[PDB]
RNA sequence: GGAGUAUGGUCGCAAGGCUGAAAAAUUGACGGAAGGGCACCACCAGGGGUGGAGCCUGCGCGCGCGCUACACUGACAGAGCCAGCGAGUACUCCCUUGGCCGAGAGGCCCGGGUAAUCUUGUUAAACUCUGUCGUGCUGGGGAUAGAGCAUUGCAAUUAUUGCUCUUCAACGAGGAAUCCCUAGUAAGCGCAAGUCAUCAGCUUGCGUUGAUUACGUCCCUGCCCUUUGUACACACCGCCCGUCGCUACUACCGAUAGAGGAAGUAGGUCUCCGUAGGUGAACCUGCGGAG
């Protein structure tokens, strides 16, 4: 099983490489198509290469379809997109605290197919290693500070990428009584995402909402009565967790029932949570001059 | 049980390389199956196998014109001819040279025999069937005489109607006529003038006429008329017609002569059947795809029998109703994997043709062959119902077919596309569990509802071996992550205990009562684990056991081979007693479960033509370019699409060239028969049956001294105690003689006899009654006796359930044949005829 | 490529022959349609061999010594034991080539890095 | 990884289980096996609102009842039932 | 000069206020009853926190994370004696063995290591044994406090930390509640690191020792879903229920053909012969007869 994953890994990384060198390609075949429907007149260099022209014309159709849309990109998540319910573990740092573990508790009741376990005496690598063997999709790791949260780690496996992000104004659900609060209801929550843009932006929004099992597509606009929200504003994803009825056909009534973060990723990593030496593919830069200017996502 | 296991019928393929014959009745079918002779009765649906084994595969048969005498000759030459009445090995005789003619004298007397360029006439040996006082002699065969007039091939020899003359038909483009003894008007003339040598010479009826069919489609007659300048006469040539078949060369020819019809099978597999002697077309068609080998004729002339070599593809043909009295099919890959059915009297195997089919073990015909598979199949199974037959292959797919209406219910396929390897299915046929090599994951479907309800992970490598208990509460999955997995999964928590195993699991085993389960690994060990406490109980150290092997293309010594070390398949007794194991090797293994032992070792095959069945392959055959069984001598063939090598470099498992030149021995799939007494294997050359000998060996049970059978019939006869003389005909164990006691108690004792029978004698006495009921036509007689030993002994098997299993599946399935053959005709006789006579 | 380029059944035998290819382990990529113009190759077949793909998983120092190694039979791929050095390896059972179970080799391998379990 | 499911349709006539079978002398089934029609009574006739009559409908037991016959209470009813469903799709 | 790509100007449109803040529906709105599935936010059996005293981050004398205990499965004193993840000194004083001196903390002389090479087998701690004490706030506990000696540092007062003597507090299992937990899990123990966010009032790893009790059931509390679909054989089931909307039609009511109000329903082949015509010997067609 460890040399498919490694063997896998090799081979994604690879076709990555191979996919770059091909867009730099197909860069300059798009324009020769574009000027074939519209008649503009291109460029030499374009014009003028032949193994271009005579792979053109075998590779019109990847084009065409990726025009339209029929084919999807190379990806982690493009494999098992809308198939499988994605199963996603929770733990906590080696010796919790009470508001962990209860906290831990409440971002697994976020998730509808989330299961929690217990840390105790669990080397990490054993613990990356008992996901690949359950294969499990997601690992949320949770570091407290005392009594508070202040880190999630959320790994995508077989190998795909870590968030590491930190939080912020954590409201817990274990602080309001039993009387005001309640079960949270499991059903499949609906997502809103508010404020993504750049391909980051949609790279932190595809490996957020991969955590969610996919959605009933028959009448999912009018049904269901859960919600989750993912507001970023000054690259700190702010997320809140609602549920609703539909008062009239003109008005909602909505319920905080969940955990309200602020939490700001720091790290985005094209690696599981046991490589240290993955490559990274986002960083917080700080101590840089302008750092603080430039807002990414 | 008692572990005396012969070789009773082999199965599961129909024809092979080789001549085929009828019987002078015109009944049986004697056709060759690799080493041995099948003998199909097509009168009443029967079958069996000649004890018989030949080194090599079969070259010819011929059979002695009274009926009584078969003489089979392998490759190389070496004949065995054997009593078809009593079935038994008579003489072997060595022909030195590779037999490619043979042919019987219809008076019985001689038989001739074309080895490559000679030509013997023989006498047919006197024989102890035949003779008052006489016995085997030393050296049976008495040459007649020997002709070496000729110059290639001889490829057809066929004797006079009167036999004194008999022509040979060659492949130097001359058919002959010689004699038995000098005769007074005759010379050994040849008849020559052809352009591809003959395939057969033929007499007419007044042998006059004799006609010569040759191998480019042209029949030619020959008539002693005189030469064209008019004592003086010549054997000349009178008119030639020839067969249009157009890109094709006629590969066998056969022509009835009391009938006058002749009978062509061509390349193309079209044959064609012509009344000769004005040669009107009266019909041709296309009975196979590759071509046709052997045609044979029946005695009366209306049926026909063609084998195809390529594939299995042994049918009759009848010509004046125009439609088959039988077209069967062997496999012609690997079978996959084999299960008999729950009653017991059929079995049925999966093959990586793509097809599956379902074998009767009487008259062993194939009786259905579903064919939906687009690649090769691996494991099929049955429910506890066995109505219901669930097959895996490699194209995705699990189907699932019904065998009351012959169709697919229900196919199942992985969502990402998987390759199924593995399966199992609840006894309650309700969940299937199925596992592939591609994904490590084990998917589980309902059939009922017919989408996937889960799929179990928690292997680290794929998985091989999938059993589900036979009480129905547990899987269990054998997987080369070194583990097995204990799966419950119909309890309300879904857990998995995992047991922790020295190398690859190969094969996972239950017990019937499902305390314990044996799991074969890659060392060559046998584990006995239980799966209450999930901890070893026994163990099987089984390298050496099973280890025989040297192939071809194999340079260690067969002690060193790896890979035929190892038990792929092992299954359970249906008493629970004996695991029978078979792997990658000549040898079948038969362990007992509590002693640990090996009670007995099998070998699957004599025949030297498949690769693996000898350890120690001579010096002989090694030249100094590699073996002598390796050298590629495709290039010697005559014909072009013989010439061909359509192989693809490095295909192991099929394709569709397959060159299959001595192909390996292997063993894989084993099982044991639900009624008991019987067990089976699917190995290269076939599906062996392997059977308990009671009637061929004395063995009593607890005997005293002056108990006989003339005892037991002196207090039958003149006593009159039925109990007592019962008693002792079942502790003398004698089958005629139970049987002799059995029918001559009366009906209104027989309550007395089973109300005062005792119960360690029980279960024997009910497999009896049984037996009774299935052969014997004295039904109500032994319906009275199940019913009688039923309500006696009534909690006593339902109490015990275990030790008596497969007593009672058989009285059950003796009352099923009861069932329905007779009491749905008499109640859609009553209703038809009160409906009748109410108008 | 003859096929019109907004072809249905080309675009599905397009995805269908590339997906087949590098499940095979011929191309690299399964994404273009030149790789099966000039990166098919009777080349790439031949490395997609035994000996040449145990070469380069490095179960052999080179394809001289994995040809012997392979004739002398102890190789397996998976489960059973391999004697014919043309056998076509595909990417995932690029997974499962492994040596065979009384290897020399192995507890050559095992004796060098001293974990040599004689049980 | 074998080819993608794409549909495929079998024709079966209502000859019986023996003429699915393969050529041999006789039968391997006995005498009651070889009337199985090798279609259920379902393929056969199977009642449903495409095959009832005009003034007629069918329920879900397989039963025709008429409407003229049915009240007023059972028509509203039967209304609710089907505009639930519509409501379910 | 042509073709693209940008950058900054200029102009034109956008850029005229019956106005003055807080629907769709033959598909819709809300339920009920029955039957399933699941859940340490449920039952059941147990375990463990927090909550009592003190310290303090954080959140908005009060609060939270913690450490140490209330002892006899213990304290003490000998004695046995066993890890794993780490780190460590160049233009330098890091990790430190051994030799003396010192009760201790420490001092001092040397020494190996830029390291699987030396510290270090990190001889770690619970732990194991043979003793002492004997249920007594006792030798459990070790807060507070006095006096002294040392180390870091330019500096130690508001006591950096270390050692010695002495002083010997509360605390006798935490209350009501409230929360968490099902196998290498709860719980004890130390060692190491400090990774662009968080974290020294701590964080995260890493090894060591390793249980009790469930592993059943939807009875309680709930959550999800069936009553439409999504596949066909066996086999089984057999029109779930309510309050309204919307649409179509029908008639009613009353003010000025008309917008509203209120309601209901949904059977002569072959051959021959005699004919008549055709293109004539013959031959063809049609008819009438016999075989």
């Amino acid at each position: 099983m460890l040399r498919k994953q490694a063997r896998q890994r090799r081979d994604y990384l690879y076709r990555r490489a191979l996919l770059l060198r091909d867009a730099e390609i197909a860069e300059k075949r798009a324009k020769l198509r574009a000027a074939l429907a519209s008649g503009k007149p291109l460029d030499p260099k374009i014009a003028n290469d032949k193994e271009l022209r005579k792979d053109f014309d075998y590779d019109v159709s990847r084009d065409i379809a990726k025009e339209q849309g029929e084919i999807d990109i190379d990806d982690e998540y493009s494999e098992l997109s809308g198939i499988v319910d994605p199963r996603v573990l929770v733990t906590t740092s080696r010796d919790p605290s009470s508001r962990l573990m209860a906290f831990s508790k409440e971002i697994r009741l976020m998730f509808p197919t989330a299961i929690r376990l217990n840390r105790g005496n669990l080397i990490l690598p054993d613990l990356v290693m008992s996901a690949q063997r359950e294969r499990l999709s997601d690992i949320i790791l949770l570091h407290e500070h005392r009594g508070t949260p202040t880190a999630i780690t959320i790994s995508h496996f077989p190998h795909g990428p870590t968030l590491m992000a930190s939080l912020h104004n954590v409201v817990l659900r274990a602080d309001i009584p039993k009387s005001i609060k309640g079960t949270v209801s499991e059903s499949y929550p609906h997502l809103i995402f508010e404020g993504f843009r750049t391909p980051l932006g949609q790279r932190v929004v595809k490996i957020l909402k991969h955590l969610f099992p996919p959605r009933d597509p028959t009448n999912n606009a009018k049904s269901g009565n859960r919600v989750i929200t993912f507001v970023n504003q000054d690259d700190c994803i702010e997320v809140r967790h609602h549920v609703y009825v539909r008062t009239n056909y003109n008005s909602v009534e909505l319920s905080e029932v969940g955990p309200r973060f602020t939490m700001r990723p720091f790290s985005i990593t094209m690696g599981t949570l046991e490589n240290k030496d993955a490559d990274v593919e986002w960083h917080l830069s700080q101590y840089t001059r302008t750092g603080r200017k430039k807002n990414y996502f | 049980m008692k572990t005396n296991f012969k070789f009773s019928n082999l199965l599961g393929t129909v024809y092979c390389r080789g001549n085929l014959l009828f019987s002078p009745d015109g009944t049986h079918l004697f056709s060759p199956v690799g080493n041995r002779v099948t003998v199909f009765n097509l009168v009443e649906n029967k079958s069996y196998t000649f004890p018989f084994a030949h080194r090599k595969n079969i070259s010819r048969i011929g059979l002695t014109p009274q009926g009584n005498l078969l003489l089979s000759i392998d490759e190389d030459g070496q004949a065995i001819l054997t009593n078809v009445p009593r079935r038994v090995v008579l003489y072997h005789f060595s022909f030195k040279s590779p037999v490619t003619a043979l042919a019987f004298s219809p008076s019985g007397r001689h038989f001739v025999v074309g080895l490559k360029r000679k030509i013997e006439v023989w006498h047919v040996p006197s024989t102890p069937d035949t003779n008052e006082d006489g016995d085997l002699e030393f050296a049976p065969f008495v040459r007649h005489h020997t002709h070496m007039q000729h110059f290639d091939d001889v490829r057809h020899l066929e004797w006079s109607s009167d036999s004194r003359f008999f022509l040979s038909a060659s492949k130097d483009l001359t058919a002959r006529i010689w004699s038995l003894d000098t005769e007074e008007g005759f010379v050994p003339t040849v008849l020559s003038g052809h352009r591809q040598g003959v395939v057969g010479a033929y007499f007419s009826k007044d042998q006059e006429t004799i006609y010569t069919v040759s191998k480019d489609g042209a029949v030619f007659e020959w008539k002693y008329v005189a030469k064209p300048g008019h004592e003086d006469m010549q054997w000349r040539i009178v008119n030639k017609h020839f067969f249009m078949q157009n890109a094709a060369t006629l590969r066998c020819a056969a022509y009835h002569a009391e009938s006058n019809l002749l009978v062509a099978g061509f390349s193309n597999g079209i044959f064609g059947l012509y009344e000769m002697p004005d040669f009107n077309l009266i019909h041709t068609l296309s009975i196979s795809q590759n071509e046709i080998d052997f045609v044979t004729i029946n005695k009366s002339g209306e049926w026909l029998a063609f084998g195809a070599s390529k594939l299995g593809q042994l049918l009759v043909w009848e010509w004046q109703s125009e439609s088959y009295i039988l077209k069967q099919q062997g496999h012609f890959d690997a079978m996959n994997s084999l299960v008999y059915s729950p009653d017991g009297q059929r079995i049925v195997t999966a093959a990586d043709d793509g097809k599956i089919k379902v074998w009767d073990v009487e008259s062993g015909f194939c009786i259905v062959t579903f064919t939906e598979h687009t690649s090769g199949v691996t494991a099929c199974e049955f429910a506890k119902k066995g109505s219901v037959l669930f097959t895996a292959s490699l194209d995705g797919s699990v189907r699932a077919w019904d065998l009351i209406r012959y169709r697919n219910f229900r196919t199942f396929t992985a969502p990402e596309r998987l390759s199924f390897t593995c399966m199992a299915v609840d006894p309650s046929g309700e969940v299937i569990a199925a596992g592939s090599i591609d994904s490590f994951d084990i998917h589980i479907w309902s059939v009922q509802t017919g989408q996937l309800l889960d799929r179990l992970s928690g292997h680290e490598g794929p998985v091989s071996s999938l059993a589900f208990a036979p009480d129905g509460s547990v899987l269990v999955s054998g997987s080369w992550d070194r583990t097995a997995r204990i799966w419950s999964i119909f309890s309300r928590t879904q857990t998995s205990e995992p047991l922790q195993l020295q190398s690859d699991v190969l094969d996972v085993a239950f017990r019937p009562d499902s305390k314990q389960i044996a799991i074969s690994t890659l060392d060559g060990q046998l584990t006995f684990w239980s799966v209450s406490e999930a901890q070893q109980v026994s163990g099987v150290d089984g390298r050496r056991d099973v280890s025989g092997g040297r192939r071809i293309t194999d340079r260690r010594t067969a002690a060193n081979v790896a890979g035929t070390k190892n038990f792929n398949t092992i299954r359970y007794s249906m008493d629970g007693t004996c695991l029978l194991a078979g792997g990658n090797s000549k040898y079948i293994c038969l362990y007992s479960t509590t002693t640990m032992v090996l009670l007995k070792k099998f070998t699957v095959s004599v025949n030297l033509s498949l690769s693996g069945t000898q350890e120690f392959l001579n010096s002989k055959l090694m030249t100094e370019a590699g073996p002598v069984g390796l050298l590629d001598d495709q290039g010697e063939a005559s014909d072009l699409e013989d010439r061909i090598d359509r192989s693809l470099p490095g295909s192991k498992r099929g394709d569709p060239g397959a060159r299959k030149k001595f192909p390996e021995v292997r063993v894989s799939g084993v099982a044991f028969s639900p009624t008991g007494n019987s067990f089976c294997a699917a190995s290269t050359e076939g599906l062996l049956v392997y059977s308990l000998d009671n009637t061929v060996q004395f063995d009593p049970f607890d005997l005293n001294m002056e108990i006989t059978p003339a005892s037991t019939l002196a207090v039958l006869e003149k006593e009159k105690d039925y109990l007592k003389a019962l008693v002792m005909a079942f502790r003398l164990n004698e089958a005629g003689l139970i049987t002799r006691v059995y029918q001559a108690i009366p009906y209104t004792d027989i309550g007395l006899v089973v109300e005062q029978f005792p119960t360690v004698y029980v279960p024997r006495l009910l497999r009896f009654v049984a037996a009774q009921t299935e052969q014997s036509p004295h039904m109500e007689f032994c319906l009275l006796w199940i019913r009688a030993l039923i309500d006696k002994h009534g909690p006593w098997l339902a109490a015990n359930r275990g030790k008596v299993d497969v007593e009672l599946r058989v009285v059950a399935r003796a009352v099923a044949k009861m069932r329905d053959e007779i009491r749905r005709l008499a109640d859609e006789n009553v209703y038809m005829v009160d409906y009748l006579l109410n108008q | 490529s003859l096929l019109p380029p907004d072809n249905e059944v080309r675009r599905k035998h397009e995805t269908l022959l590339l997906d087949k290819l590098y499940d095979m382990g011929i191309l690299s990529t399964k994404a273009k349609l030149s790789a099966v113009e000039h990166n098919v190759t009777v080349s790439a077949f031949a490395r997609r061999r035994l000996p040449v793909v145990m070469t380069r998983l490095r179960m052999a120092e080179t394809v001289q010594a994995a040809t012997k190694l392979i004739e002398q039979g102890h190789v397996r791929v998976g489960v059973e034991e391999v004697r014919d050095p043309a056998f076509l390896v595909t990417r995932n059972m690029e997974d499962f080539v492994t040596w065979t179970v009384g290897s020399k080799i192995k507890q050559n391998i095992m004796k060098y890095r001293d974990k040599l379990d004689d049980f | 990884k074998p080819k993608p499911p794409a549909p495929t349709l079998t024709v079966v006539s209502d000859v019986a289980t023996v003429a699915m079978e393969d050529a041999q002398p006789a039968t391997a089934q006995g005498v009651a096996g070889g009337e199985t029609s090798m279609i259920a009574p379902q393929e056969v006739y199977a009642p449903s609102k495409d095959t009832a009559e005009k003034g007629e409908v069918v329920t879900k037991a397989g039963i025709p009842i008429a409407k003229q016959e049915m009240s007023r209470e059972e028509k509203l009813r039967r209304r609710r039932r089907e505009k639930e469903r519509i409501r379910k799709a």
